[PDB]
DNA sequence: CACGTATGCTATAATGTGTGCAGTCTGACGCGG
DNA sequence: CCGCGTCAGACTCGTAGGATTATAGCATACGTG
RNA sequence: GAGU
């Protein structure tokens, strides 16, 4: 972890049951921040009507959302995402359903 | 995590648990009493049918929030009517007489 | 849809016949390549529906155009696939087969009904041997069982004429064939003849089996199965998961073992095969079956290739994981959040801060139809795609929604109803939700990384319900005791305590100020200090006696900081309540004060109000906690030194072999425990006043301006006994079983422990944490109990029109007035005034809820006892009156009639218990009890009265207590009671009775170590019955030749000493017995086990010489894992294991013969002239001396009452009293305040039920049980009628008893023990009309109670007009 | 940098985190005290010597 | 009315009936869109019904009595 | 007393006795011409035999007791196929078809899916000749080894190996935690969503608003042929004939009224571009 | 006819199982000898 | 009585997916495009 | 593993 400089004394109650209150100089300086490695995988499965394919071709896909895909449908390295971003473009072929 | 309307378990037909699989938070016997305890009927019941197995009832109540009367259409859990069929599996005759 | 009840009847085979839509003769479940059902299969489409809605299996008919259309190429029907769920199948049997559940769940149904032993009917079964089923010759009977063999012989002999079978038909066949009507009969006659207590039992069972057979309409053919049930393919699913796996349920394996067992069955018949083998393949089936229904029951579960027994039909319905505790009884729900909790020291009291991220989530529908209302989304799908966005606009418009949208949150355990409240949300941007500090309390929140659950109210009622009767600010009180529950704690008491408390003259010493603006004023230019000595004007408002407010201009003498807290105080309220140096115990009176005066609005502003003032002050004090604070006693290496060096002198004298192991154990934790408490009172005294250093005139003195001891003191947090760890000393550790360990921690913390008082810290440290993890499951499985049979009690009515109620007198346990008649009774309906002439003219009619008014008149006028008007003496049929409950604790106000009052009770009641066995579970590692139990000292002079008591003068003229239930009094002038003490028995006396005491003067003084057996007569003690290594061992030492006598027991004993009792006979010179003083009773004091004696045989005695002393361990810890098994013990109404003798009616006491010693009692009354007898063991000696006038009820033996034979003798008010006050005994230790009308609401659950012995005009007759309030409407029908009334009895029943008593079967089954409440319920045909909360609350309908007894009043008025 | 609850120590006994606080800060104060002297650059010998 | 509904819950007496009461009235504003007899002052339906309790305009009987008396004139204009 | 199935059932075959060679043959001559009884005392006395064989083929495929009834049944198979003429003993002959019924019953029976036969045997040949492949290779086989090996198509050998693909439990409970099992976590995909529920009823709903802004006879064309507010899809014929004999008329009409439409939605479509997703 | 699924037969003698774990918990409440 | 059996044993949150084996070889038989 |  980290030291750091400590005063023990109720403030405002911002203390009240353990609480905790820590100074902005803290998250400006990053020194508690950390890093996150999470892992994300794309199965393309062979089912009974055919296989699934990863291709970049997807209906209703906007430019922007593609932009970042390359020509085989996958994120490139160092781009910057947040959720509903797609990182790998798989599609599936649908069968008949009553309209 | 929050969860207003999503997936719902395969049997029990209630909504699924956790937030990976984006689930609503169990309110359990304990939870229940409270309820009970205080006498709020329509917040207990709202919870025991529109908000969990009660098809017809959560889609109706629903389209009726959405159009902004707040009114409770509630029916049978659907969890109950399993247990009765278990029971009927077991070969024990549990008849609903009716009015 | 909606139904009104619920019946539960045997499956006929017929009846199962009638579910099914086809019969499944094959176990294939779908096609390998295309994964459609297979024909005939378990999953057939041709039988349980299509599989997609609207569409058959071949694909030949397509939508709605082809609505009822069954497919001619695959057979089938175009329906919606729902169907799939609710479709039923069947199986036929080739060989019938026995239900599990009425043959191994007992009692046996099968073998009860044929009145065949279960080992009998499964050596049938299993074709071990054969069963007569009709000897047409009387020569062999029916359902006599005979071997292999023995069939052979009675062949060739008999044969023809008798017909014996084998296996589940032949049962079946037995069952067929029986007619109940005719043995029923045959059965009541046998009954007549001499029926024996246990014989009437088991016959009245089976007379009620028949009888209620028959009443079902149920046929005992049933109990076997031809036909086989199938469950529908959607209750046991075979899904493919997205990896191309498979998965399915345990069901379909089991399934698949029967068909493939009973289709091998059908072709080996087929074949004709020999016997052997077709025997084989039906224990075969069975086995399937019996595994299919209920796998682990009857022998080794069926296993799968992971080691783990199948889950069969019964184990979805059965236990945790069962249906109704899991799915049923609580659920997943809609509309809820979760996450991280923080303070919001900012929020007002009805307030949270409500993530802005997670109401977005939980707001989205009334986001999309403002939306449409706005005209700002076109369409649904619109609307979503714009949340997604996030646009800034749907801020402002989510913003519009929340208010005045109450949310509900929730922390578990939800205890009681408070830890569910209602608040307005704060949007707040950050992810955690904020809490206002006021309930943390209720919620027992600490923000250590404890979470919170969201829920969203959605209907205009739900949002109602959630603002009238959950908001915070309206529930302010415990409805457990009626107690404020939003007490300011930690920093607010911390901060209020300083402003209020003073310092010697300090800056501005006796300044004169206008009024509290000039105090704020003065203070914060730095003038004056807070605790500046000062003259005030305030002005006081005091409320008049009409509403109108009368103020009134004064000078008081405080300080600075008390007047700037008058500005937060309301007018109505005091200068002088604030005028003392607040803590956390006065806060909590002045938020009640305010209450009750000004009402709640007031209080709701004040409670923030202090909030905000209270923190603001901490903070600007500066408090903080250094090394320096924790000052040591100058006297703490001295103290210890001493100390050492008295356990080293115990020790000495053990060695020596004088003092026992026992004894200097004893008396080596009354060392320590005294130097202990010695130890925190140096540390306290050179801590609380060491202040002398003053000024002003000159050296004056004040209160230690410590950190430690303010906190201490005020009550934010810490106590004496914390302290003492810190500076002080540690104290005696208890070791994990519970005694204490013989050496203490003599060190502190803030000088540092050494390994091994760490080491020996560790033990009782552990030992806490663990029984926190452990034991809680056990306070709340209580609870649960509790609940479950409380449930259905509800207000029903305003007034029952009763007179009857319960004498409430007066408590003091020791010397405080533990429960004075005020806080027992306050806010009770009075049953009954009480006319004395007295001081203020009091009546105080019928039927008036007592107000703090009337109590505190009550008080003037020194009120003995009250009758007031209680749950348990309520006439109300299905539930009680507003006026036998009384005031709603939590409301502060007569209870409102449809409240779910024993919820609240049970709930109530279980809390603290669940909750202190997570408190002083590691708040704490030591433990500390207190043996003072020495002598007794009185405070107060006045005269000595003793009741009950039969002590005799000794030698040395000392008044020596020989009675079991002594009691020492102290009346004052005008003869009334204030203090007392329970003196033990072998207790020395200094005064006699009546005699006058001076304060501070010792009259009592007894050796708590030990419990003396000392005599009443003088003379030679003789042994009888005690020989060395028979009962007694022998003990001695060195040189001159001392030697202990000690009384082994039957646990230490020999087959040949068991049936010897061990005594010590009185006799004269002459060798001639010593009879006890006017009675014909020889001496003759029985020793019981571990009786440890000193001086041996042969040894003269003088009236008052203690013949033995029987050791006593109590390790007393305690806290609370010793108490709740006591209240669970009581509630549960298990009879004690030695109970004392009480008198069944009253008469004359005549003692008449003795079998060896075993008392007989030959009891002759007044009027009820025949005699009566009783069988006393030898060694129970009885307190009363025989000869006497007794009431119905009086105590014979010594020994603790069972509440049965309470209820039996002196009726219900005795052993309700006797339930509440050694309840309360527990929880009253531990310092839980429980409302004594919440174990009363309980007792009257537990006493639902009566024996009815004697016929009415009905067909009730001798010995069934029912319930009270159903045979007391019979009576009123009866008086109006006339005709034979019937006589009954009530009886008590304990709590999980009493909850499978009750008519409803759903609410039984869903409890517990559910396999068997389903066949009883099942056999009787039983029908639940849905009375109860539970049972509604299952099937998702309205609850009959709060909100819905409107609605379920309305419903029960359509009810009853058709 | 950090406020803590003092409410939060007598209760807990675990008065370790003040002991380590005090030890803390004369740790902290003795690094203030070379780093002045680094800003400053006295010399080798004067910092060998404290 | 808002935060605290003690002198609404004084004015009806039982607690759950006051919620029945307002929640029906509410339900009517809502879905009838019936005239608010309190200024609205930018607050909710469930607000404005517990307002009216309050000053004693709203009550069971009251309501009751508008409701037969505006079907029974929509049964006159019928016939 | 002793109540084990097992056990019984051993003890009664236990109690008749073994047949010699002579002894076989002459019962077994009268067993072909329909003796019954010598059928029957052939068939107990050997019962000992299958019990030995089912006892060796167990192991992993079904409870003892169910292998003992097959292979019974193969049994009674070889008493009906035996011929005493032959010099060949009787246990020699039985323990072929006691082996093979056995072995086609726990074929069949074991899956929970029903393998065909055919099916199951290839993919044991696959499995026989991976545990060759893996012997020598040190290393399991992959998909495309085994079928170099068999100079067969990957395609093949891949499908087989996804039917070997055991099931598991929707009960087992998941982590070694008897917490929750797999039905806890697994949803309905099929149900949507109270959400999809009420935009059905939205969208079919603003169709009905729409329909009727049109044309009494275009709406009634659009609603009788798209069997939206009628009962059935009416053809062509079906609508004309009720109406307006013009067949054609009907999809003139038809036609019309669905660029009517396209007209409000230019104008008013700004609701309706917002259904696509 | 073919393709997918099934039913079938094979002849030295061999003729009563075991096998893989369970680990022992606890205070209470009934049920045949 | 003794002994053997059955029944209960807090509430929410979390994490993560996953295991095993093997059934011969060939000729005729039944159902669908 | 997180509060009880
Ligand atoms: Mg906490
Ligand atoms: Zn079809
Ligand atoms: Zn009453």
């Amino acid at each position: 972890g980290q030291n750091m400089r400590v005063a023990f004394m109720p403030w405002n109650g911002y203390n009240f049951e353990d609480s905790i209150l820590v100074s902005e100089r803290v998250v400006q300086e990053d020194r508690f921040t950390t890093i996150h490695i999470q892992e994300l995988a794309c199965v393309s499965r062979d089912t009974k009507l055919g296989p699934e394919e990863i291709t970049a071709d997807i209906p209703n896909v906007g430019e922007a959302a593609l932009s970042k895909l390359d020509e085989s449908g996958i994120v490139y390295i160092g781009a910057e995402v947040t959720g509903g971003d797609i990182l790998v473009g798989k599609v599936t072929p649908k069968g008949e359903t009553q309209l | 995590h929050a969860r207003s309307t999503g997936s719902y378990s395969l049997v029990t037909q209630q909504p699924l648990g956790g937030k990976a699989q984006f689930g609503g938070q169990r309110f359990g016997e304990m939870e229940v009493w409270a309820l009970e305890a205080y006498g709020a009927a329509y917040t207990l019941q709202e919870m025991l049918t529109v908000k969990s197995d009660d098809v017809n009832g959560r889609t109706k109540m629903y389209k009726n929030i959405v159009d902004g009367n707040h009114q409770m259409e509630p029916g049978m859990p659907e969890s109950f009517n399993v247990l009765l069929k278990e029971i009927r599996s077991l070969g024990i005759n549990i008849e609903l007489e009716d009015e | 849809e909606e139904f009104d009840a619920i019946k539960i009847a045997l499956a006929s085979p017929d009846m199962i016949r009638s579910w099914s839509f086809g019969e499944v003769k094959k176990p294939e479940t779908i096609n390998y390549r295309t994964f459609k059902p297979e024909r005939d299969g378990l999953f057939c489409a041709r039988i349980f529906g299509p599989v997609k809605d609207y569409e058959c299996l071949c694909g030949k008919y397509k939508r709605l155009k082809h609505r009822g259309v069954i497919c001619e190429k695959c057979g089938v029907e175009v329906t919606q696939t729902k169907v799939r769920r609710e479709r039923m199948g069947h199986i036929e049997l080739a060989s019938p087969t026995a239900h599990i559940w009425f043959l191994k769940s007992l009692p046996s149904r099968i073998g009860l009904l044929l009145d065949m032993p279960l080992r009998d009917i499964e050596r049938v079964l299993y074709f071990e041997s054969y069963v007569v089923i009709e000897g047409g010759m009387t020569n062999l009977e029916r359902q006599q069982i005979l071997t292999e063999e023995q069939y052979l012989d009675a062949l060739e002999e008999f044969g023809d004429e008798f017909d014996a079978k084998m296996g589940a038909e032949a049962i079946q066949a037995l069952l067929k064939s029986m007619d109940l009507e005719q043995e029923c009969e045959q059965l009541r006659e046998e009954l007549n003849e001499t029926n024996s207590e246990t014989k009437r039992k088991k016959l009245t069972k089976r007379i009620k089996l028949l009888e209620a057979f028959v009443q079902s309409g149920n046929k005992p053919e049933w109990m076997i199965l031809t036909v086989l049930p199938v469950l529908p393919p959607d209750l046991r699913p075979l899904v493919p998961l997205d990896g191309g796996r498979f998965a399915t349920s345990d069901l379909n394996d089991l399934y698949r073992r029967v068909i493939n067992r009973n289709n091998r069955l059908k072709r080996l018949l087929d074949l004709a095969a020999p016997d052997i083998i077709v025997r084989n393949e039906k224990r075969m089936l069975q086995e399937a079956v019996d595994a299919l229904l209920d796998n682990g029951r009857r022998g080794r579960a069926i296993t799968g290739s992971n080691k783990r027994p199948l889950k069969s039909l019964a184990d979805m319905i059965k236990g945790k994981q069962g249906r109704f505790r899991q799915n049923l009884l609580g659920k997943r729900v809609d509309y809820s959040g979760r996450s991280v909790i923080t303070v919001g020291p900012y929020l007002r009291l009805h307030q949270c801060g409500l993530p802005k991220k997670m109401a977005l989530e939980l707001f989205k529908p009334f986001i999309y139809g403002k939306l449409e209302l706005r005209g700002l989304a076109t369409t649904i799908k619109a609307a979503k795609k714009m949340v997604e966005r996030e646009e800034a606009v749907v801020w402002d418009i989510l913003d519009e929604v929340i208010r005045e949208h109450p949310v509900l949150l929730n922390r578990a355990p939800t205890l009681h109803r408070l830890g569910i409240q209602a608040f307005e949300p704060v949007l707040i941007e950050g992810k955690a939700i904020q809490l206002h500090p006021l309930v943390c309390a209720a919620y027992n929140a600490d923000f250590d990384g404890d979470q919170m659950a969201v829920h969203v109210p959605l209907t205009l009622e739900a949002q109602l319900e959630a603002r009238a009767l959950m908001m915070s600010t309206n529930n302010i009180l415990s409805p457990a005791n009626g107690e404020p529950i939003i007490v300011p704690s930690q920093d607010v008491v911390l901060g209020l305590y300083y402003m209020t408390r003073d310092c010697v003259n300090a800056k501005g010493e006796g300044m004169v100020l206008t009024g509290p603006k000039e105090a704020e004023r003065l203070y914060r230019s730095g003038l004056a200090s807070l605790h500046a000595r000062v003259k005030v004007r305030i002005t006081e408002y005091e409320k008049d006696a009409n509403g109108e407010l009368v103020a009134k201009t004064s000078l008081k003498d405080t300080t600075v900081g008390r007047a700037i807290l008058w500005m937060i105080v309301p007018k109505g309220l005091p200068y002088s309540i604030v005028n003392q140096a607040l803590g956390k115990k006065a806060i909590s009176k002045m938020l009640n004060t305010c209450y009750r005066i000004l009402g709640l609005k007031p209080t709701v502003i004040f409670a923030d109000q202090i909030m905000y003032t209270g923190f603001a002050y901490a903070a600007r004090s500066g408090a903080s906690v250094g090394i320096d604070d924790m000052v040591i006693p100058e006297k703490k290496h001295e103290i210890i030194s001493e100390a050492e060096a008295e356990v080293a002198e115990i020790q000495e004298q053990f060695q020596s072999g004088l003092v026992t192991a026992g004894e200097r154990y004893n008396k080596v934790i009354d060392i320590w425990a005294a130097a202990n408490d010695r130890v925190s009172k140096a540390m306290m005294d050179n801590l609380q006043t060491e202040t002398v250093i003053n000024r002003d005139g000159q050296e004056e003195k004040q209160v230690s301006f410590n950190s430690i001891y303010m906190m201490a003191d005020s009550g934010a947090r810490g106590s004496a006994a914390q302290i003492r760890q810190l500076a002080g000393m540690r104290g005696l550790m208890a070791k994990p079983d519970g005694s204490i360990i013989e050496t203490p921690i003599t060190a502190n913390f803030r000088e540092g422990l050494n390994v091994l008082q760490y080491f020996i810290s560790t033990h009782g440290a552990r030992k806490g944490l663990a029984d926190t993890a452990l034991k809680t499951a056990n306070s709340g499985y209580l609870t649960r109990r509790l609940v479950d049979v409380a449930q259905d009690l509800v207000v029903t009515e305003d007034d029952c029109g009763t007179h009857e109620g319960i004498m409430m007198t007066p408590v003091i346990e020791g010397g405080d007035v533990k429960e004075p008649l005020r806080d027992r009774v306050l806010g009770r309906v009075t049953a009954e005034d009480v006319l004395k002439p007295g001081t203020a003219d009091i009546l105080v009619p019928r039927n008036t809820l007592l107000h703090e008014q009337w109590c505190d008149l009550l008080e003037e006028n020194s009120v003995d006892a009250v009758k007031v008007r209680s749950v348990v003496s309520c006439d109300t049929d299905f539930g009680v009156c507003a006026h036998c409950y009384g005031r709603d604790l939590a409301r502060g106000h007569i209870i409102n009639k449809g409240e779910a009052i024993g919820v609240i009770a049970a709930q109530s009641i279980g809390e603290p218990g669940t909750q202190l066995t997570m408190r002083t579970f590691h708040i704490g590692g030591a433990a500390s009890r207190a043996a003072a139990e020495s002598s007794i000292q009185v405070k107060n002079k006045g005269s000595i009265k003793l009741s009950n008591v039969k002590s005799v003068v000794n030698s040395s003229g000392k008044l020596v207590i020989t009675s079991r239930n002594t009691e020492l009094k102290l009346i004052d002038e005008f003869g009334r009671t204030k203090e007392s003490y329970k003196v033990p028995y072998g207790a020395v006396l200094a005064k006699g009775d009546g005699e006058q005491v001076a304060g501070g003067e010792t009259v009592a003084n007894w050796d708590p170590h030990t419990m003396p057996v000392i005599t009443e007569v003088s003379g030679f003690v003789r042994f009888t019955d005690m020989i060395d290594g028979q009962t007694i061992t022998r003990q001695t030492d060195e040189l001159t030749g001392l030697s202990s006598l000690v009384v082994l027991d039957s646990a230490e004993r020999t087959a040949g000493g068991k049936d010897l009792r061990p005594a010590l006979k009185i006799v004269d010179a002459q060798g001639n017995d010593v009879l006890i003083p006017g009675t014909d009773m020889p001496a003759q004091y029985f020793l019981p086990g571990k009786a440890i004696v000193q001086l041996e045989d042969g040894v003269q005695i003088s009236s008052g010489d203690t013949l033995a002393r029987i050791p006593q361990e109590s390790g007393g810890t305690k806290d609370i894992t010793g108490g709740l098994p006591r209240v669970a013990d009581l509630f549960e109404a298990r009879r004690p294991k030695e109970p004392a003798i009480l008198a069944e009616i009253s008469g004359i006491v005549s003692f008449g013969k003795e079998t060896k010693g075993k008392r007989r009692l030959v009891i002759t009354p007044v009027d009820g002239s025949d005699p009566y007898e009783e069988m006393i063991p030898k060694w129970r000696q009885l307190n009363v001396f025989e000869g006497e006038r007794v009431e119905r009820g009086d105590v014979i033996s010594d020994g603790p009452e069972a509440p049965h034979d309470i209820l039996r003798l002196r009726g219900v008010h005795a052993v309700t009293r006797y339930i509440v006050n050694e309840v309360q005994d527990v929880y009253r230790l531990q310092g839980v305040k429980i409302n004594d009308k919440h174990i009363e609401v309980i007792v009257r659950q537990m006493l639902r039920k009566a024996t009815i012995v004697n016929a009415g005009s009905s067909d009730f007759l001798e010995g069934e049980q029912v319930e009270y309030s159903r045979v007391k409407i019979a009576n009123r029908e009866l008086e109006a009628n006339g005709k034979v009334g019937a006589t009954y009895s009530r009886d008590l029943l304990g709590i999980t008893k009493a909850s499978l008593a009750t008519e409803s079967f759903i609410s039984a089954a869903s409890f517990q023990e559910t396999t068997r409440v389903l066949t009883e319920a099942a056999v009787a045909g039983k029908r639940d009309e849905l009375r109860g909360l539970k049972e509604n609350v299952i099937v998702g309908r309205l609850i009959p109670a709060g909100t819905g007894y409107a609605y379920h009043q309305d419903r029960m008025r359509r009810r009853a007009a058709g | 940098d950090i406020v803590l609850n003092p409410l939060g120590v007598p209760s807990r006994m675990n008065i370790g985190q003040i002991l380590e606080t005090h030890l803390g800060m004369a740790a902290k104060g003795i690094g203030d005290k070379i780093n002045a002297m680094l800003k400053q650059q006295q010399e080798v010998a004067k910092l060998r010597e404290f | 009315a808002r935060v605290t509904v003690q002198d609404a819950v004084e004015k009806i007496g039982n607690r759950f009936d006051l919620v029945l009461v307002a929640a029906r009235r509410a339900r009517q504003m809502q879905v009838g869109g019936k005239d608010p007899l309190v200024p609205e002052e930018n607050d909710k339906t469930t607000v404005i019904a517990l307002r009216e309790i309050e000053e004693g305009l709203i009550n069971n009987q009251i309501l009751d009595v508008r409701e037969r008396q505006e079907q029974q004139e929509q049964e006159a204009a019928e016939l | 007393r002793v109540l084990d199935a097992t056990q019984l059932y051993l003890g009664e075959i236990g109690y008749s006795p073994l047949l010699t060679a002579e002894e076989e043959v002459y019962f077994a001559r009268r067993a072909l011409r329909g003796d019954v009884a010598s059928r029957r005392r052939m068939i107990e006395s050997n019962l000992r035999l299958v019990v030995k064989i089912a006892r060796r083929y167990g192991n992993r495929g079904l409870a003892l007791l169910d292998l003992i009834e097959e292979g019974n049944l193969g049994l009674i198979r070889a008493v009906e196929k035996f011929d005493p003429e032959r010099g060949f003993r009787f246990s020699t002959y039985a323990t072929w078809w006691i082996r093979q019924t056995i072995e086609r019953a726990i074929m069949n029976q074991t899956r929970t899916i029903r393998l065909p036969i055919h099916i199951v045997k290839e993919l044991n040949v696959y499995l026989r000749t991976a545990r060759e492949l893996s012997h020598k290779l040190d290393h399991e086989p992959s998909a495309e080894e085994i079928a170099e090996q068999l100079d067969k198509p990957v395609d093949d050998v891949s499908r087989m190996l996804r039917l070997n693909e055991r099931i598991t439990s929707v009960d087992t409970p998941l982590g070694g935690d008897s917490e929750k099992a797999l039905l806890d976590i697994l949803a309905d995909e099929k149900e949507n969503g109270p959400e999809d529920t009420t935009q059905d009823d939205d969208m079919k709903q603003s169709i009905v608003k729409w329909l009727f802004e049109l044309n009494a006879k275009q709406r009634e064309v659009l609603a009788r042929r798209f069997g939206l507010l009628g009962y059935e899809a009416a053809t062509l014929e079906d609508v004309g004939r009720e109406i307006g004999l013009t067949r054609e008329r009907v999809r003139q009409i038809q036609v019309e009224g669905l660029r009517r439409l396209r007209e409000i939605l230019q104008t008013q479509g700004l609701n309706i571009e917002a259904l696509f997703l």
